[PDB]
């Protein structure tokens, strides 16, 4: 695979020398039983009990070299196979920071904890144990079979028996699993889709449909289908694998084939010792293999599935390269090809104005947001903050001088004084404190049971109001010249939005503001009204203005009043 | 192992029982067949081999009851393995939305989606991968032990011992990684937590300039997770060393003591070189334990995920019927009281409602009026008072009748990812496409079909991701409103949708074809348009009630609610 082997480049060295190393093991691990064939066969002789201890030390050490060089290898090899994968999800993080987000939203944090954590931890075995294993499982039954040919070749090939039904066994059971583990990271990703879902969407869960008609019980039915339809075969073939080259299964065989030799005149007794002790000790190599085929298969498609994530494109920073100005120049954008969600938007953005945009919900006022955050890049036209584009602009240059809030209350998992610091987490208490008071969210955070520090993940949520002014507060201790809000206040009551609303028109009144809001009485005062339908701007003024000319947005301030 | 065995089906103990007749079946033949080597070979280095004859059939015959029984064991096993896997997920997934709303802190929910992410055949293969080659070699080993007795006394004590010493390095090993292992799983965890969020709430950290591996949560995440992942290695390398070489010196030991045996007398030659042979089958089961201790701990840890979510505080409730099953229900509070923890949420709120008719409730922010409708639809319970239905304690109520009962329109709406049509059939799967329409039409959804290029079959994101603001809420309010049960609670349903279809909306929700008691949660006084009654909730508290017309005449706190 290009991308397969493209991605685990970097380990070719160290994969080199855990091959060349392992070759050297398995010839030290097979030297005792050597030394062992021929104490046993000095035994018979009777020799003297100091030439048969001499052999038993230096079987003795070369067991403890052969274990003190393997357990050098894995240690070493562990480790530099846990440090390539904190370096390949470093990579991969460092990666999703700079994506569109609309890879996110077509794949979901199920699929992403597939890719950073699943799929880097499955590698594991393509590099830590696939050539050490494959090397041993060639090497030393090759080894064994090649000096047991030689001692007598009539039981060489009926201990070779069980040798190649393995091979048949190994063969199927790498083919017939070949498809199945092709879709099981797929089935792993939708079923943690559903686990995700599941949890997260419980009041949905409860109310409608319950527990018997929640799409996980039904998926969850379709996984198992799978695993079991996948791994009865699977678990099949291993155990007959195992049965074959199992010790006691070479011995039976050398014996099936001995004992006619040794009790006719055709082999002498000692001629069997080789075989009784030699034998018997590479099927728990051949094993090896056997059971790690899957696992490379795992580890290569994951290699695969990971480099892809790396070759996508990203949110470039280019090389071409009025304070508080944001201008739209002709910009059009679509999420998805051939659906335009914004047609040649001209807005221009100035310093100390609050721009007010409305208009029907789904027109793109959220999506003119986002554009301008950089979130996507426009398809069209160009966006250039304070006469800089913002596809030239890093992403520190960019979002330190616009800042926005989003339609969501998106808190993370953290202290209260945390998601109100998002922006600058080394932001004093004081400063955070006086952002809160600004988003009329300091009296309800002093109540909870421990103040600033109290956390903000599941089950332990504020009310949806009050998510929000969190989100305030934030862009609020953020501070940067330009203002997005999108929707801020939708969950507020009249007296805190109110109260909000003063308190940022207090704050950005030198700032460039663009405020997006369903509810028109709030956008009465500003400077420029922007109306977008279907993405166009369809008229552009104040509100008397507007209101005079008689068009959508009278249309809609007529219907407020309802 | 405890924990383990409770988790199997009832029916499927039977197995159970037979899984371990075969398992002690497969001991004992696989002892026997080590023993039967002994005569073997002794009798084949002798001046008669002809002997050898009978004792390789008897080999032969153990050999291929071996192979019958290990198959047989295996299946077995692999049904044992599915059985509780099958079980058990689907026991989780059943308990889970009767469990307390409460459970789900940020931790429970880790370990819950751990629990279900468990679902893999990893864990499927707990008794094949696991148990089988675990009792195997706890079992034969000794069984080899033993035999030696009957052959050299101070050889097959020596066994014996082998096994106590060999057992002891592994409980050793097990005891050193227990501490690292537990730091592992936990940092590996809150990663998976952290990756979660990272995903989710990409847009917020992005414009926080917090997603940097440097300075991102998910960055400290990992290197918190790797420093955890290197330091097990470092504690668990060196267990597995010492029990991998102890082995070959427990195995190397016992063919030095057969050789010194023979060299002082006390054992023949022949017999001697037998035991060496023969004495592989006792290092072959440990073998196979050496390396099950990754397998043993994630095992366990899996299993107490597990048996932590069938633990968890199921909900109360009762076995009562609805009587009003077709009609409006009287939806009424009796001292209702509520407190999330510490923070009191409900005191001494007491409302009637009357059956049918449609009610606003009103206030400030944080007043506590969605847990008003988290109470009638018994999402939360009470800790003091009781939510009646018509006359009909909630708390008593069949959980399938407590949810046909109510429908709610939730103020943050969550879709699932799918189409757009599947979110609105969740309210009803078996309504009519007919049914389907008109809560399409009335929640003014085929707006979107019209716009949409795929109409009712746009694959929305998770959640509603994929969709506007309004257009998620506009396919939460046809959801709610084509099930067709007889109370209607909207939460804010016109918070992200234009005067155009809030409008739109506030006729639908308020005009729909069927009888309902319907209760408004609404920030925007054209929201509550006609609605007969009012409930204004401030401190948690109905602070006054009435019609809009006669609040806003009185001047009360309703009249200064909107004042601006
Ligand atoms: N899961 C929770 N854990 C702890 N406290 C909570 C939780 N959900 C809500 N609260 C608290 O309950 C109180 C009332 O919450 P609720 O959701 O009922 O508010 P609400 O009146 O509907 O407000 P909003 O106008 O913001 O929607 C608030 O103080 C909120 O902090
Ligand atoms: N990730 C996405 N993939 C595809 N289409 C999308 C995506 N996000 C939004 N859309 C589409 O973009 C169009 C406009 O969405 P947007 O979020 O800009 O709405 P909006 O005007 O802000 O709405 P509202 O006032 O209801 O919040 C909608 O038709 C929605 O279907
Ligand atoms: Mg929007
Ligand atoms: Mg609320």
């Amino acid at each position: 695979a290009e991308a397969g082997s493209r991605l685990l480049a970097p380990l070719k060295k160290p994969l080199i020398v855990s091959g060349v190393l392992q070759a050297l093991i398995t010839l030290i691990e097979l030297a005792p039983f050597v030394l062992l064939v021929e104490l046993a066969r000095l035994l018979l002789g009777g020799a003297e009990a100091e030439r048969l201890w001499t052999l038993g030390l230096t079987a003795v050490s070369l067991i403890g070299l052969g274990a003190v060089l393997a357990a050098a290898m894995t240690l070493w090899l562990h480790r530099v196979d846990a440090r390539f994968a904190h370096e390949l999800r470093g990579r991969l993080l460092t990666k999703l920071s700079r994506l569109p987000l609309g890879w996110f939203t077509r794949r979901g944090s199920a699929s992403t904890k597939q890719l950073v954590q699943d799929d880097t931890l499955a590698l594991h075995y393509l590099i830590t144990h696939a050539i050490p294993d494959a090397v041993a499982a060639v090497v030393a039954p090759v080894a064994v079979l090649v000096y047991l040919f030689v001692a007598d070749w009539r039981v060489a090939l009926v201990l070779f028996i069980p040798v190649l039904v393995y091979l048949v066994l190994m063969s199927v059971m790498t083919i017939q699993s070949g498809s199945k583990i092709a879709q099981a990271p797929r089935w792993a990703e939708r079923m943690g889709g559903e686990a995700g879902a599941f949890l997260e969407g419980q009041p949905v869960i409860r109310i409608f449909g319950g527990a018997a008609a929640s799409r996980f019980r039904r998926r969850l039915d379709d996984y198992i289908d799978f695993l079991v339809s996948w791994q009865r075969p699977f678990v099949g073939k291993k155990t007959l694998m195992d049965l074959v080259t199992r010790p006691a299964t070479f011995l039976w065989i050398i014996l099936v084939a001995g004992v006619p030799l040794v009790v006719t005149g055709r082999m002498d007794p000692v001629n069997l010792l080789p075989f009784l002790l030699l034998g018997t000790t590479f099927g728990a190599r051949l094993l090896g293999i056997g059971y790690g085929l899957s696992g490379i298969q795992t580890g290569m498609l994951a290699a695969r599935r990971i480099q892809t994530v790396l070759d996508e494109p990203e949110l470039v920073v280019r090389d071409r390269t009025r304070p508080g100005t944001v201008e739209l120049d002709r910009v059009s954008f679509e999420y998805r090809p051939g659906v335009p969600v914004i047609r040649d938007v001209t807005l221009t953005l100035r310093p100390g104005t609050v721009t007010a945009l409305v208009g029907p919900s789904g027109s793109g006022k959220s999506t003119l947001a986002a554009l301008v955050a950089r979130f996507h890049d426009v398809t069209q036209g160009a966006i250039r903050v304070d006469g800089r584009d913002i596809r030239t602009l890093t992403a520190d240059e960019l979002y330190r001088r616009v800042g926005f809030v989003l339609q969501d209350a998106q808190l993370v998992h953290g202290s209260v004084a945390e998601n109100i610091a998002l922006a600058e987490p080394d932001a004093g208490l004081e400063r955070i404190r006086t952002a809160a008071r600004d988003a009329q969210i300091h009296d309800r955070i002093t109540r909870m049971p421990d103040g600033y520090d109290s956390v903000l993940g599941a089950g332990s949520a504020l009310s949806g109001g009050e998510r929000q002014r969190v989100t305030i507060a934030r862009a609020i201790l953020a501070d940067t010249p330009v203002l997005v809000l999108d929707q801020a206040t939708a969950f507020a009551d009249p007296e805190s939005e109110y109260l909000v609303q003063q308190a940022i028109n207090r704050l950005t009144r030198d700032r460039t503001v663009l405020v997006i809001a369903h509810r028109l009485h709030t956008i009465t005062h500003a400077d420029q009204i922007v109306v977008l339908d279907d993405g166009r701007i369809v008229e552009v003024g104040t509100h008397d203005e507007l209101l005079a000319a008689g068009g959508r947005y009278r249309g809609l301030w007529d219907s407020g009043r309802y | 192992i405890r924990t383990l065995l409770r988790l199997v089906p009832a029916e499927k103990r039977g197995a159970v029982a037979g899984y371990a007749v075969l398992t002690l079946l497969s001991v004992l033949l696989r002892a026997v067949g080590a023993v039967l080597l002994i005569p073997l070979l002794a009798a084949l280095f002798s001046d008669t081999p002809s002997d050898a004859w009978l004792w390789l059939g008897w080999l032969t015959a153990v050999t291929l009851a071996g192979w019958v029984t290990d198959t047989n064991t295996a299946r077995l096993g692999f049904d044992l393995g599915f059985a509780v896997l099958s079980r058990t997920q689907h026991d989780m997934a059943d308990r889970l939305p009767n469990v307390a709303m409460s459970w789900f802190t940020p931790d429970n929910t880790a370990t819950a989606r751990q629990a279900i992410a468990a679902t893999g055949p990893e864990l499927a293969g707990l008794v094949v991968n696991l148990l089988t080659p675990l009792i195997g070699a706890a079992l034969l080993p000794a069984a080899i032990g033993v035999a030696l007795l009957f052959v050299s006394v101070p050889l097959g004590l020596a066994a014996l011992a082998g096994v106590a010493v060999l057992f002891g390095a592994l409980a050793l090993s097990g005891r050193l990684s227990r501490a690292a292992d537990k730091v592992a799983g936990e940092t590996n965890s809150a990663f998976t937590e952290r990756i979660i969020e990272f995903a989710r709430t990409q847009q917020a950290l992005r414009a926080a300039r917090r997603v940097e591996p440097a300075r991102s949560q998910v960055g400290s995440a990992l290197a918190a997770q790797h420093g955890a992942g290197l330091r097990l290695l470092t504690m668990q390398i060196p267990g597995q060393v010492l029990f991998s070489l102890a082995g070959q010196v427990a195995l190397i030991g016992f063919r030095g003591m057969a050789v010194w045996l023979t060299v002082r007398g006390q054992l023949g030659v022949p017999e001697a070189i037998a035991l060496i042979v023969v004495l592989v089958r006792y290092l072959e089961p440990f073998a196979a334990i050496a390396d099950l201790a990754p397998a043993l701990e994630t095992t366990r840890a899996t299993l107490n995920r597990i048996q932590a979510v069938l633990d968890a505080p199921t909900l109360p409730a009762g076995r009562r019927r609805l009587d009003r099953t077709g009609a409006a229900p009287s939806i009424e509070f009796d001292d209702v009281r509520f407190s999330y923890g510490d923070e009191v949420v409900l005191d001494g709120v007491s409302f009637t409602l009357r059956p049918g008719n449609t009610t606003a409730i009103v206030g400030p922010s944080g007043s506590g009026k969605t847990t008003i409708l988290s109470l009638i639809a018994g999402l939360q319970q009470p800790a003091s008072g009781r939510v009646l239905l018509d006359g009909v304690d909630v708390t008593t109520l069949d959980p399938e009748a407590r949810r046909a009962a109510v429908s709610v329109v939730f103020q943050h709406p969550y879709l699932f990812d799918g189409t757009l049509r599947d979110n609105v059939l969740v309210g009803d799967p078996e309504a009519d496409p007919d049914d389907v329409t008109a809560a399409m039409r009335l929640a003014r959804v085929d707006e979107l079909l019209d716009r949409l290029p795929d109409g009712d079959a746009t694959v929305v994101g998770e959640g509603g991701t994929a969709l506007s603001g309004g257009e998620r809420q506009r396919v939460s309010i046809a959801r709610a409103l084509l099930k067709p049960a007889p109370v209607l609670l909207v939460d804010q349903a016109t918070s992200a949708l234009d005067n155009a279809n809030e409008a739109a909306v506030v006729d639908a929700l308020t005009a729909d074809p069927r009888p309902r008691t319907r209760v408004i949660v609404a920030h925007r006084l054209a929201s509550i348009r006609h609605a007969d009654r009012v409930l204004f909730v401030e401190a948690g508290r109905v602070v006054e009630d009435g019609a809009i017309d006669e609040l806003l005449a009185a001047g009360g706190r309703f009249a200064q609610f909107w004042a601006q």
